[PDB]
């Protein structure tokens, strides 16, 4: 009977559920070929992020450091960005794009970052008289947002230099797509969509081939597939399909507001109703029809979580943290097939623009349960309502709530960022008619598991 | 002869660490105080074992006068005064190259 | 010589922190530049000076608040990325701390900020009465006096001991520069502020040894069999109040000497107590090690006993690794002690040769150390950067690299296979056991199907697919 928002009522943190802008904007960066980005601040700022992506992928990603230390503390930083610009640009012969990634430090000392871009502009121009490297500011502090926002920061300001080096040129034919912080699974499974949909579209960053082979030849191929010309062909769009309001949604308003690309916002696609009503906002952009491929995908989807709904979903209490749109999306899906998602968790200061979203009114017309819906949140939020006595059958969230689950006894399925104890999710498809049914069916083999370990009716598992 | 000093030159450089400390005070006493102890253990002398940093000198001597028993025949057939000689000039070599020719800038820091 | 590699024509500087070790040199010509600047932009792979003090070192401590004072990334950053097991259930490795700085405290102050995190801290978990604070990068630039809130909580919480670590990112050169601040503020503040029973006539601190995959638990095995009390272990496995009682020991066994070895110094000038560094990973090395502190104690016999002991368990299993393993080249990419401990351990007990090192943030102390154990023909890299690792591994083709995962997940595309040589693949790798684990893993990490696999093409009409044949000891 009611959804409620709250924000956290501790001041401090305890587990964090993000991390800083800085990190979001290297994911951005990293997702765009022949792209290195230069992280301006600590070393920790930029060796901690590397990590941080190799737990989630298990691969290496390239991100420098202008390694900022005590005398550029006392008298500023901007060498250090013109030093790091420079030994990039020369140590790395087919680099094009560095977005320039502010820190706290950084933010905090006010170094110049269009004036160190200008310095570089003309050393590079000089010293490269063929090369063109495009030099994008991305102000990231990171003592507001998270690495949601500093995601959408960096995809904004990318596409502001390279679209303001080219401008509008002919007419595509294309869609964009801002899929948001997705993974390659979820990519793959979009390039299918506008395959079958006969619609071209750039899927902004095609992260598709982070999963590389190990190859005969030795080769490295682990890049980001986004190229400059496909950034720069987004100024020639029929029109944008934007499926993240917090990452990517307001490069699309960009677009429209510079080059008249009409940009098109919708629910992220998790769940039947989202995937459908995404699927008909491309048919209206495009005028192409829907195939009969995708009704196919549909209904084996539906079949699947037939089998699930009402034997094992039914009535079950769910938790849910992650990115915004990711709680949204999940949240929607788990009522499809009968779950009860009654603990939303939401996990930084974006609580003005979270009460204005229009999937909050879509909860609180449909459910028939109470939904806490904590922003500001942090991980402890978790702990702390379980440790009181919130009653869970299910967590669904990334993997550093991994021991709230595990010492509460509770299964959980990993969706989101970073899911790096357990083995390759990241090539899974989470969004979409098959990442509905592969999200179902992860969730009941977790329950089944969980039923055989605890002994709780695991007989049962027979004839369903 | 220069042959059994450049073998316990090498013995100690390959495996020891006492030569290696933080500071330049404490890399001239481990090499006295630990040298001092070897030199008696590999000529039957009672060992000092009184104060704690003597007994560390000991158990860091015993180490390297049983491995130059063991690896070195000459060892156990040289004098008294000549195990000596050889000592004194282990230990000049020993001060060169951890000291007097090491480019270790923290050698001298006054605070550790 | 020193080596100025192609990927660092345009970095020449670079050649002073590289070396290759040749016939007859005298290696005090050649000592690498260590401890020094990062180049911008380089893909070094050094971190900051806040992990070297929270990650590191304090928050290895099992029933301590690890108070990260700034915004949210740092704490972050340095959750779910360490493997130091505990005996209470890892409470360090499950939870992080943030005092989650906003701008409204970068204009204002974040003093207010903190004091209240600190309060929350220990109201939401009652049966923990200690903390470290630490300042990162811009609770640094903003001047917040965190020893000053630290007082204050105290003197309104009796109940609780705060420590503060002074160590913003941009401090020193690298994490080196943590280690220091915390090592030499504890033993300024902390030390002698309280005592323990004493049960043994022999006692000992064991400084510099972090638990990794429970490497203090395995070496406790030892002390407990020789009857040796352990005072405090810094900071493996430990209490806060345990390293408030460090001045009550006899002696100071160091392993970590670069991390931790500030302490010991400072131990031996104000309590007396002896400094004996140890090697605590390498089967023979381990024997000399216990060797030494049972002499230091006049417990010889109990030494030799467990010395027999244990290598009538393991040296069979290490010896079976070593006829395999024998020949093999590895490249060790990791801090730096790693570096001057294992070269000539996995040459002496399993005839592996260790053709390439890199150290993040050694000393030239570390360089001195590795330089005096290691082989002609390797290169000694201060401060190596990604494209260095690349020409390097042309240079000289490793068999094995041991290094952090990311790194390993990069040279994978190269088929070169890797163990962490951070938080081991299946560790504990310190002691007699530890070093069968790390020969373990490394047989069974370069005599691997999947590597054979990779190399052939398919479409080759000349090739066919292998089957190899492994083993187990
Ligand atoms: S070098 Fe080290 S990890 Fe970096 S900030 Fe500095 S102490 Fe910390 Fe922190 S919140 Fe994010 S990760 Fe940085 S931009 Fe600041
Ligand atoms: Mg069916
Ligand atoms: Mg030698």
């Amino acid at each position: 009977a009611e959804v409620k928002l709250s924000p956290r009522d501790r001041e401090g943190i305890i587990n964090p559920m993000y991390d800083c802008q800085p990190a979001g904007a290297q994911y951005a960066g990293i997702g765009i070929k022949d792209c290195i980005p230069l992280v301006h601040g600590g070393q920790g700022c930029t060796m901690f992020v590397r990590l941080l992506f190799a737990q989630h992928f298990k691969e290496n990603f390239d991100v420098a450091s202008t390694s900022l230390h005590e005398e550029s503390a006392v008298f500023g930083g901007a060498k250090r960005v013109e030093e790091g610009v420079l030994v990039l640009a020369r140590r790395y012969p087919n680099l094009r794009v560095i977005p320039i990634i502010t820190t706290c430090s950084t933010e905090v000392i006010g170094d110049d970052i269009e004036g160190s871009i200008r310095v570089c502009n003309r050393a590079l121009e000089a010293e490269f008289p063929d090369r063109k490297i495009y030099l994008a500011p991305v102000h990231t502090p990171s003592f507001k947002g998270s690495h949601v926002t500093g995601y959408a920061e960096c995809v904004k300001s990318v596409f502001k230099t390279i679209t303001d080096a080219h401008g509008k040129g002919q007419p595509s034919g294309k869609l964009n797509v801002f899929p948001g912080w997705v993974n390659p699974g979820d990519v793959v499974l979009l390039k299918r969509y506008f395959k079958e949909m006969d619609v071209e579209a750039n899927i902004y960053m095609d992260t598709e081939d982070f999963d590389s082979p190990m190859l005969p030849n030795k080769s490295i191929e682990t890049h980001g597939r986004t190229t400059v010309e496909d950034i720069a062909d987004s100024a020639n769009a029929l029109a944008t399909l934007s499926l993240a309001r917090y990452e990517g949604n307001t490069t699309g308003e960009l677009l429209q507001k510079t080059f008249a690309v009409p940009n098109a916002l919708v629910n992220t696609p998790y769940g039947i109703k989202n995937t459908d009503d995404m699927l008909r906002k491309i048919a209206e952009v495009t005028g192409k029809e829907i195939p009969e491929s995708l009704v196919r995908e549909r209904g084996i989807a539906l079949d699947a979580l037939a089998d699930l709904a009402h034997m094992f979903f039914a009535n079950k209490k769910v938790a849910i943290f992650g990115h915004p749109d990711l709680v949204l999306g999940l949240a929607q899906f788990c009522m499809e097939v009968e779950l009860e998602p009654v603990l939303l968790l939401i996990g930084d200061d974006q609580g003005n623009k979270y009460k204005k979203d229009p999937r909050i009114e879509e909860l609180k017309n449909t459910a028939h349960f109470d939904i806490e819906i904590v922003h500001n949140a942090d991980l402890w939020e978790l702990e702390k309502r379980i440790n009181a006595g919130l009653q869970l059958d299910l967590i669904m969230g990334h993997s550093k709530g991994r021991y709230v689950a595990i010492e509460a006894n509770i299964p959980m399925v990993r969706v989101g960022f970073p899911t790096f104890d357990r083995a390759g999710l990241y090539r899974k498809p989470s969004i979409g008619y098959q990442g509905a049914m592969e999200l179902g069916e992860m969730i009941a083999n977790a329950m089944f598991a969980h039923m055989e370990y605890t002994r709780n009716k695991e007989w049962i598992l027979n004839t369903w | 002869s220069q042959s059994h000093l450049d073998d316990l030159f090498a013995y100690v450089e390959e495996r020891c660490l006492w030569q290696f400390f933080s500071r330049t005070w404490d890399r001239e006493e481990n090499i006295e105080g630990v040298l001092n102890q070897v030199g008696r253990l590999l000529t039957g002398q009672e060992p000092l074992r009184g104060t704690p940093q003597e007994r560390l000198f000991y158990a860091d001597a015993l180490a390297m006068a049983n491995d130059v028993r063991e690896r070195f025949p000459w060892a156990s057939q040289v004098n008294k005064e000549e195990i000596e000689f050889l000592l004194d000039g282990l230990k000049s070599r020993l001060v060169d190259v951890t000291i007097t020719r090491s480019t270790n800038r923290e050698l001298n820091h006054h605070l550790y | 010589p020193m080596v100025l590699l192609e990927c660092d024509k345009d970095i020449p500087e670079r050649q002073k922190h590289i070396y290759l070790k040749a016939p007859n040199e005298d290696t005090r010509e050649f000592l690498p530049i260590a401890n020094a600047a990062t180049i911008p932009g380089t893909l070094s792979e050094r971190g900051c000076a806040f992990c070297g003090a929270k990650l590191v070192i304090g928050g290895v401590l099992k029933d301590t608040i690890q108070m990260i004072h700034g915004p949210l990334g740092c704490a972050y950053d340095t959750w779910h990325t360490k493997r130091y097991p505990t005996d209470n259930g890892h409470f360090n490795m499950k939870y992080v701390w943030s005092t989650d700085m906003k701008e409204s405290h970068v204009v204002f102050g974040g003093e207010k900020r903190l004091e209240k995190s600190m309060h929350e801290a220990f109201d939401e978990m009652p049966d923990i009465k200690r903390m470290i604070v630490y300042t990162t990068c811009p609770t640094a630039l903003i001047g917040d006096d965190i020893k000053a809130v630290a007082k204050k909580v105290m003197k309104d919480r009796p109940d609780v001991d705060v420590f503060t670590v002074e160590c913003p990112g941009f401090s020193g050169v690298s994490q080196s520069k943590g280690h220091h601040v915390l090592n030499i503020g504890w033993i300024n503040e902390k030390v002698e502020t309280m005592e323990k029973e004493i049960t043994s006539e022999y006692t000992m601190n064991f400084i510099g040894d972090f638990n990794i995959q429970g490497d203090t638990q395995l070496l406790q095995t030892y002390w407990d069999r020789l009857g040796i009390q352990v005072v405090a272990h810094f900071t493996g496995n430990g209490t806060y109040d345990d390293l408030r009682c460090m001045h009550q020991a006899q002696l100071n066994v160091v392993n970590c000497a670069r991390s931790s070895g500030y302490i010991a110094n400072e131990l031996k000038k104000r309590y007396g107590i002896p400094r004996l560094d140890i090697d605590s990973w390498g089967f023979n090395y381990m024997a000399e090690g216990i060797r030494k502190i049972c002499a230091f104690f006049g417990i010889e016999e109990k030494g030799e006993e467990l010395i027999a002991e244990e290598y009538a368990k393991w040296k069979p299993k290490l010896d079976w690794y070593k006829e395999r393993l024998q020949g093999k080249k590895m490249a060790i990419w990791t801090g730096g002690p790693r570096l001057w401990h294992w070269t000539k351990s996995v040459e002496d007990d399993l005839g592996v040769q260790v053709v390439a090192m890199s150290s993040k943030f050694g000393h030239e102390e570390d360089f001195e150390k590795v330089i005096a154990r290691g082989k002609e023909g390797t290169y000694y890299i201060d401060d190596g950067n990604e494209l260095e690792f690349f020409e390097i591994i042309d240079l000289v083709k490793p068999d094995v690299i041991f290094t952090g995962p990311r790194v390993g997940e990069l040279v994978k595309k190269l088929h070169i296979p890797y163990v962490n040589g951070h938080g081991y693949h299946n560790g504990p790798y310190m002691g007699f056991e530890g070093f069968v684990n790390l020969a373990r893993d490394m047989y069974n990490a370069v005599h691997n199907p999947l590597r054979h696999l990779a190399a052939v093409d398919i479409r080759d009409k000349s090739q066919t697919t292998p089957v190899i044949v492994r083993g187990a000891a």
